[PDB]
């Protein structure tokens, strides 16, 4: 009885499948992949941030040269100078006129916003995608369980153990190369660690927020101080994290294709309705009722009352129920033309109960297994006015 | 220093307070970690780890240590004793057997279990040698200031001294320990719990038929299986392992040198281990063509070696590297 | 490698004690009846078929699993490195990880 | 499956929850004596070493 079944990959809408296990009673499935959350293989290649031009404070040597040396610092831009007087709050300070020498020195270094706020790099690869199927099953009535898609890994959580995918369905939305921003995430091509022009996104490139090296490439350029007086001139490309927070592309949860969202949290994209899953189940066979304890309901008849074209389920259906005992019947339409909001109905002896569901065709002819009896409701039904509220129940259009 | 049922005590099963539970001869040393239900080590009280207390009657004996024997196929090695447990370094063996010697009589503790002794590294000794390459092995330490795990150790249920129901002249009669908390009744209708001091017993007289019962829970004891629960609680007592297994590079193993012979893109090999080494190549084309096999027996062997070149492991021996163009 | 660490059995001496499966991996537990444990006095529960016996045993990780362990993983392509050196020229060194 | 590799599955050494098919089977103690037996495959990593 362990029941395979493919799946469609959609989140928010359960997958109410019938165990027909030769010998004892049938049992519905309620399988609602509530997430889709994906969880590629990832590495952090570097931080980027802005810059901040952290100038050290120059040397000003009074009469003659003094000569700079290229300290390890990142993007250590130091340029020695002359013919300066220095006016310093008693006028200049150092008596000759040309041999006053400054030497300006600046280094590059990770904003205190660098830890914080701060984009981040990535090459992406494919991992592992998961889920916190709920079922509400046949009688148990509940689990709530964290999965995976690897096609041999069950969850032995509640008491039903499931095997998932591999999903058919591999596009991973990420790219290859990632930047990440906060919660934006954006599937950008980054330049690279190591050589992103300055200006350009990447300009400071930090493999991480401790790591005390990195590369600046900011084209910062020293120029002499004005006029005789104590300054810095820093010229300097604002950073490619400045530009990239208003000039940037759009985020990935707003561009991305075949319906995701996305956390900056283990790098999930969640929800993604794609494709479908080949999942199989080894229930419990103490959830099993025996086929001699189910009333038999054959004899019966089934016809819509009021079908509704749509996806609320808005069709319905009265259905003549010929019961041999009394009590509940688990009901499913093997066809997947026909998407029913009950799982299981009451039965009294041979009485009457109307059930709710959702077609795409006009002329619905899905069987109905009433706990082991078939029957065709077929009928006709009706296009709805009111379509602007969220996802479908119906999920399956073809040729009608 | 709880005590428990051993298995096959010199005789058969008796209740030796150094019964043998969680034998583990899991690591490479040539030792086991091994927990008494005796806890030697400091006395009753606060001195000197190399004395021995054990539980005879309801009571300790904490004295002296002075004739300890693990063994097994042979005799084995202390190493260290601290708390319930004991590390020894003891060879392979079917079984594990135990015991000291408290001068009027044996009083030993046996055992089964699966024991044996791989070094680690290829070659399949039986016995640390002298010498050889170190290399990590998994071994236990020497030492108890040591915390890396804890087992949990809360109290003991009740035991059994029927020493206590004596006969008051015609009916008998229990007593206590220091005004321990001794639950009584008989299997006739009197006394129903029993927490008290030396009670009678007005209805039932035969010793054979009534609780002689100690719930002396003042200390803890070690879960052993062969315990039975104190009903009421899990009291606390989490108290730690001294014996943790480690990352010891054990002196260890190593094979004798190969005979290397020449041939045309073709290593003949005379060879001649001491013990049961596995040699194995990988052929470093993107076709592996890897070899594995144990020798023990002295085997003259071959490796069609290729032209980009073929590696080679004698043991632990490090791997060599051949250029056959 | 597990370590079946018993917790210590119950023993009711007259009459039955029902087990309940405790969430502990792989919790077994069953009832036992039946018996006439002798613990240090002969037995001490006076029944001779009420006396019950509950053995619980679940297993846990050995204190080896931290250390001594094997260690499965999903396993993807991701990105090969080297300390090239290169003795450049006239330069005469770097070695550089790549 | 128990006896084969994997017969204890813990996330990480940290995970206080796993996953034990050992066929972990108690039995009854013999003949009036405090034990417990357990029968039990060893485990998938004493083979696989």
């Amino acid at each position: 009885y362990e029941h395979t079944a493919v799946m469609p990959n959609k989140v928010g809408i359960p997958y109410k499948a019938l165990v027909e296990r030769p010998g004892y009673a049938p049992v519905h499935l309620q399988i609602q992949l509530v997430n889709t959350r994906i969880i590629p293989s990832t590495n952090l290649e570097y931080i980027t941030c802005k810059y901040k031009t952290k100038v050290p404070s120059p040397v000003v040597k009074c009469c003659g040269a003094t000569q700079c040396t290229s300290k390890p610092h990142p993007d250590y831009q130091c340029q020695v100078f002359t013919g300066v007087y220095p006016f310093m709050w008693g006028g200049a300070y150092c008596f000759c006129d040309t041999e006053n020498t400054q030497m300006s020195e600046a280094y590059v270094e990770r904003s205190e916003e660098c830890s914080i706020d701060h984009a981040k790099a990535y090459k992406v690869h494919t991992g592992t995608v998961q889920a916190m199927v709920n079922i509400t099953y046949g009688s148990v009535s509940w689990r709530s369980a964290d999965v995976y898609v690897n096609g041999e890994t069950p969850a032995k959580i509640g008491d039903a153990k499931l095997i998932i995918g591999p999903l058919s369905s591999a596009w991973s939305p990420f790219d290859n190369k990632v930047v990440v921003y906060g919660h934006e995430v954006y599937n950008y091509d980054f330049p690279e660690y190591g050589t992103g022009k300055a200006g350009s996104f990447g300009d400071l490139q930090s493999r991480t927020s401790t790591s005390n090296d990195l590369y600046a490439n900011t084209n910062l350029k020293l120029q002499r101080p004005q006029a005789g007086i104590v300054h810095t001139p820093f010229t300097q490309a604002p950073s490619g994290f400045e530009r990239w927070k208003r000039d940037k592309g759009a985020p990935l949860n707003d561009v991305a294709p075949f319906g995701c969202s996305i956390a900056l949290e283990p790098l999930r994209a969640e929800n993604c309705a794609v494709g479908s899953i080949p999942i199989s189940i080894d229930i419990p066979d103490a959830a099993f009722t025996r086929i001699s304890e189910t009333p038999t309901v054959s004899d019966l008849e089934c016809k819509i009352t009021e079908c509704t074209y749509a996806s609320d389920f808005g069709g319905i259906a009265t259905v003549a129920y010929k019961s041999s005992k009394a009590g509940n019947c688990p009901i499913h339409s093997p066809s997947g033309v026909a998407v029913i909001k009950e799982n299981d109905v009451t039965l009294a002896e041979s009485g009457s109960f109307t059930f709710h569901f959702s077609t795409a065709n006009i002329h619905p002819a899905f069987k109905l297994q009433v706990c082991t009896s078939a029957v065709t409701c077929k009928g006709d039904c009706k296009p709805p006015k009111d379509h602007i509220v969220d996802y479908p129940a119906q999920h399956t259009e073809s040729f009608t | 220093p709880y005590i428990a049922d051993c298995p096959n005590c010199g005789h058969s099963r008796c209740d030796s307070p150094i019964a043998i539970e969680e034998v583990r001869g899991d690591a490479h040393a040539g030792v086991i970690r091994i927990q008494t239900s005796a806890m030697f080590g400091l006395k009753t009280d606060g001195v000197d780890l190399a004395y021995m207390s054990f539980m005879n009657g309801k009571t300790q004996k904490s004295i002296k240590i002075d004739n300890l024997h693990v063994r097994t196929s042979a005799p084995c090695s202390l190493v260290s004793h601290h708390g319930y447990y004991i590390l020894a370094q003891c060879p392979p063996g079917d079984t594990v057997t135990v015991g000291f010697h408290d001068g009027p009589n044996r009083h030993t503790c046996t055992v089964a279990h699966k024991v044996e002794f791989r070094p680690v590294g290829r070659e399949k000794y039986r016995h640390p040698p002298e010498h050889g390459v170190e290399l990590p092995c998994n071994r236990y330490t020497h030492k108890r200031a040591d915390q890396g795990h804890y087992v949990e150790m809360h109290q003991p249920g009740l035991v059994a001294d029927h020493s206590l129901l004596s006969i008051h002249s015609a009916k008998v009669k229990i007593t206590v320990p220091s005004g321990a908390q001794v639950k009584y009744y008989c299997k006739c209708p009197d006394v129903r719990e029993g927490i008290t001091s030396s009670d009678h017993t007005t209805t039932c007289t035969d010793v054979k038929q009534c609780r002689a019962y100690l719930i002396d829970n003042k200390k803890w004891v070690y879960n052993s299986g062969r315990l039975p629960r104190g009903e009421g609680d899990t009291f606390k007592g989490k108290l730690h392992v001294p014996f943790v297994p480690v990352k010891a590079k054990c002196i260890a193993t190593l094979a004798p040198e190969p005979l290397v012979e020449h041939k045309h893109r073709t290593l003949i090999l005379h060879l001649h281990p001491d013990h049961p080494t596995l040699l194995t190549t990988r052929s470093l084309g993107s076709d592996a063509n890897p070899t594995r096999q144990w020798i023990e027996r002295p085997t003259t062997v071959n490796f069609t070696v290729t032209g980009e070149g073929l590696e080679y492991t004698w043991g632990n021996h490090p791997p060599k590297r051949v250029w056959a163009q």
